[PDB]
């Protein structure tokens, strides 16, 4: 019955500041807590706040009172977290989620969020620029391999298939990888027939869409 | 022999027949008379468990004074789902009185005399009673107002003090009056209320040494509310019709607490109001003409708990309310309902 | 504060096994123990509140108990929906969290290694890759050699989430290079170093060879 939803991913430039907000339905918007907790990448759930509907009362979690402000619009049932001056090290998912408990506090969340992915970054947004993986030698394993490298791109994410998608057979892409530069940066790869290199050509379609850069990359073998 | 349970509860009250005053008047086709000369019984070697933040009694009265507040507070303008209502909205005779609760047959109270009960845990002093004591609904935030006091020590009352979502209601030993007034004679809404600064100084200090007793010695703060609407950032009351807000920030000036004269709070009497019944705005008219006047005995404190991690060695505190459950849970904690068998 | 400890943090699971899991508190906790479970992307998903009290709609396999300061979630016969991580949780205290993963056969992971494009080297920058592709279990060594000089600091890797068909990983080791750096050395290997592995795996090429 609960069922919250929150609004689309931000990309930030540090000292700025962002809103993500949390539409609520199905149960008695003012009857029930919401909690606010964010995940940083590879840490555990962190506590930001809570906000009481009925009137607005707010509590907060270690310095979040500073640089966070938890309104909602009891009409609209609509829940609002305002953060302010944000830092690099407030690059996380934000979570919505509401008590279980009708009227008082458990802190058992049994609805949530989808999630709002918030990064902070002075990288101003760049498409990438694709090289090849040329593949050797005859490998051994069974079969060959070959892939695609995209390389200094910002922000995530970024879509890479394989011949328009008809080629979905022993293919990895890798999760992004963050470089010192600011940039992103991964690789598609995938293993194929040995003996299908000098007939069957193999293309991977790259597609970052914050900078409207698609490439198609054809990977072939350099004699 | 009896088991802890919920069942319908009736009122009791020396309401007047004649009286205009609203509560008079519910209380009239509400209640009983009130019982001449009861007398309780002490249950001797009986030992009972308390829980005030899960006593059914506390649903009921809600029940109670939400029927009070819409046969007679009738705004002008109200947001009823989504369609606005129109209709009359005559000035009332607004005084709150004193309403006793008493259990059907085949029930009985039982009320823990433990001097120092904190309303969650074991009571060694129990007695039965056919109703409970005169309890007032007063409606308010922060402040809780004309309710009654502890025989003894100050008490902090919180079902777990480690929740800070948990409200804390610190239960005073010592009434501070506070004294608001809309005077006779520009805007017509301005008002004030007076507080014994010495007095109130006094018993603020008390307050803050009775919670270091509960958080390991730690610095006690005081705080302003952080956000939310004007009915718990500011001390909201009814007030002979009218409804008053007052900035509390004066009342909880840490320097103060170890500046002691009379406290003069700003205060603003508003007719667009949030309810604390449901949800949707209220529109009532103007003040009513002449001096508006209000003394009431503040017996409580109504306390939200900063959740700073703990890792640091303060421990800020902030007045909260709004959740008017927990102004009758401060009256009915010494209470429950039990079965006969 | 409640610091909240599960165990163990990574686990090897199978299919239809019975399953416990172990949560610690810092201090007594009564029962408002609850429980979590939480999939890369979603949001996490209540499965028992206060110990013992499952959430409607979770399966019964589901199970809860302890008290004071251990706590155990069960699940008996599991199956592929229960695969993610478990979070406990106390007041806003939550605990890091305990991943399962399918169990299967040791996999010798397939070694491959790409050198730079020359279309990447008019860049001023050379990426050299290494590719592990298809092993287990997770934990594998790279080592980067530049003309046997060995390479850290320089190398960045990333690896698969566990296949959802064979159970095995994946792993890509990036050597980045300056242009002129890259050129001055010849010889560039990748050891890998795998428990599904008698001794290591020297993948090299040369520079200016074919
Ligand atoms: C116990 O409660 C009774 C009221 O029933 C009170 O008179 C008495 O002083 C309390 N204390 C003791 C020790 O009985
Ligand atoms: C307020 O407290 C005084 C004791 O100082 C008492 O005489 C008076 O009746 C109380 N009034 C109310 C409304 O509680
Ligand atoms: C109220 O309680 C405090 C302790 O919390 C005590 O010091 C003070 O004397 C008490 N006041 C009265 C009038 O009993
Ligand atoms: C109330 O007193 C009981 C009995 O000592 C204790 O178990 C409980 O923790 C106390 N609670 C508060 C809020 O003081
Ligand atoms: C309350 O204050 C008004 C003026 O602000 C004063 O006339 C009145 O006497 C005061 N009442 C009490 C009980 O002190
Ligand atoms: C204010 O409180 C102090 C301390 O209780 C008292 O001495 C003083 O008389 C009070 N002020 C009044 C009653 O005007
Ligand atoms: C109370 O007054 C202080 C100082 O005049 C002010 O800073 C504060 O905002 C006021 N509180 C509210 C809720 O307006
Ligand atoms: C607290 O009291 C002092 C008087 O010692 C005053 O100067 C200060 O402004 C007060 N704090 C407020 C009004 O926030
Ligand atoms: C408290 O009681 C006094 C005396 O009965 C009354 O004048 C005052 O209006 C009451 N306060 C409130 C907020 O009802
Ligand atoms: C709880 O789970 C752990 C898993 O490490 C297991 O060893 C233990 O037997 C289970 N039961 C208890 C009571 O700890
Ligand atoms: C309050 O709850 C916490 C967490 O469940 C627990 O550690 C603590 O013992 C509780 N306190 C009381 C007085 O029950």
């Amino acid at each position: 019955r609960a069922h919250l939803v929150q609004s689309g991913t931000a990309m930030k430039k540090p000292g700025a500041s962002v809103r993500v907000s949390c539409q609520t339905s199905g149960y008695t918007f003012t009857a029930h807590i919401l909690f606010w907790f964010r995940q940083a990448p590879g840490r555990g759930l962190e506590w930001v706040g809570w906000i009481k509907p009925q009137y607005g009362a707010v509590n907060f979690g270690g310095g979040f009172r500073d640089r966070v402000t938890l309104t909602r619009d009891v009409y609209r049932e609509i829940a609002y977290m305002d953060i302010r001056g944000l830092k690099p090290d407030d690059t996380a998912v934000y979570y919505c989620a509401r008590d279980r408990s009708y009227g008082d506090s458990s802190w058992a969340l049994d609805a949530w969020g989808q999630g709002t992915t918030v990064v902070v970054s002075a990288a101003s947004t760049k498409g990438p620029s694709v090289f090849p993986l040329a593949p050797s030698k005859s490998t051994s394993g069974g079969t060959a391999a070959l892939g695609c490298l995209v390389k200094d791109y910002f922000p995530e994410p970024v879509t890479v298939s394989w011949n328009s998608g008809a080629l979905t057979s022993g293919v990895h892409t890798f999760p992004a990888v963050l470089q010192s530069s600011g940039l992103y940066s991964l690789s598609s790869v995938v293993t194929v027939p040995s003996s299908s290199l000098g007939t069957q050509t193999y293309i991977c379609n790259v597609n970052h869409k914050p900078s409207n850069t698609k490439v198609d990359k054809k990977v072939e073998p350099k004699s | 022999v009896w088991k802890d349970a919920d069942t319908t509860l009736f009122c009791a009250s020396d309401a007047k027949a004649h009286e205009t005053e609203v509560h008079n008047v519910w209380a009239t086709h509400a209640c009983v008379p009130t019982d001449p000369n009861p007398q309780e019984i002490h249950l001797e070697n009986v030992t009972e468990n308390f829980n005030m933040w899960k006593n059914n009694m506390v649903e009921q009265m809600q029940e109670d004074v939400i029927s009070l507040w819409d046969q007679s507070l009738q705004p002008c303008v109200k947001l009823t789902g989504g369609s606005v209502i129109k209709q009359a909205c005559p000035k009332i005779s607004f005084d709150p009185i004193p309403i006793h609760y008493c259990t059907p047959a085949g029930y009985v109270i039982l009320k823990c005399n433990d001097k120092n009960f904190n309303g969650t845990g074991p009571c060694k002093n129990v007695s039965s009673v056919q109703c409970t004591h005169g309890i007032k609904p007063v409606v308010s935030t922060q402040l809780l107002l004309n309710g009654s006091l502890a025989e003894e020590e100050i008490i902090i009352r919180s079902e777990n003090l480690t929740n800070n979502a948990k409200t804390i209601i610190v239960h005073l030993n010592k009434s501070v009056e506070i004294n608001c007034t809309r005077p006779s004679n520009g805007d017509i809404r301005k008002a004030y209320c007076e507080i014994n600064g010495t007095k109130w100084n006094k018993v603020l200090k008390q307050v803050t040494e009775k919670l270091k007793e509960h958080f390991n010695n730690k610095t006690i703060i005081f705080q302003p509310p952080s956000g939310g609407d004007l009915e718990i950032t500011m001390h909201h009351f009814n007030c002979r019709g009218e409804f008053f807000y007052c900035n509390t920030t004066q009342l909880f000036n840490n320097t103060c607490i170890g500046c002691n004269g009379t406290i003069t709070l700003p205060c603003k009497i508003k007719q667009i109001i949030n309810m604390w019944q449901g949800t949707g705005q209220a529109m009532y008219a103007p003040p009513i003409d002449g001096k508006i006047n209000c003394v009431s005995n503040i017996t409580g404190i109504l306390l939200t708990r900063d959740g700073g991690a703990n890792n640091t060695s303060n421990e800020t505190f902030r007045p909260g309310g709004g959740n008017i459950k927990d102004n009758w849970r401060s009256e009915l904690y010494k209470y429950k309902v039990v079965q006969i068998e | 504060y409640i610091h909240v400890t599960q165990s163990p943090s990574s686990l090897s699971v199978s299919i239809g096994d019975r399953v416990t899991i172990n949560c610690q508190t810092s201090q007594g906790v009564g029962s408002d123990l609850h429980w979590y479970q939480h999939k890369p992307g979603r949001a996490p998903k209540l499965l028992i509140h206060h110990t013992s009290s499952v959430e409607d709609g979770v399966p019964s396999r589901f199970s809860g108990s302890g008290f004071h300061t251990s706590f155990n979630l069960t699940i008996s016969d599991l199956q592929a929906d229960d695969i993610a991580t478990y979070y406990c949780q106390v007041l806003q205290f939550f605990g890091r969290g305990s991943r399962l993963h399918i169990k299967r056969t040791v996999a010798a992971p397939s070694v491959f290694i790409f050198p730079p494009s020359d279309e990447q080297l008019k860049s001023g920058t050379a990426s050299v890759v290494c590719l592990l592709n298809n092993f287990y279990p997770r934990e594998a060594k790279v080592q980067w050699k530049v003309d046997n000089a060995l390479q850290s600091g320089n190398s960045q890797e990333s690896v698969t989430e566990q296949d959802s068909k064979d159970s095995t990983y994946s792993l890509s080791s990036t050597l980045t290079l300056s242009k002129a750096d890259y050129e001055k050395h010849k010889v560039y290997a990748c050891e890998v170093t795998h428990q599904g592995l008698s001794s290591p795996v020297t993948k090299s090429f040369n520079r200016g060879e074919c």
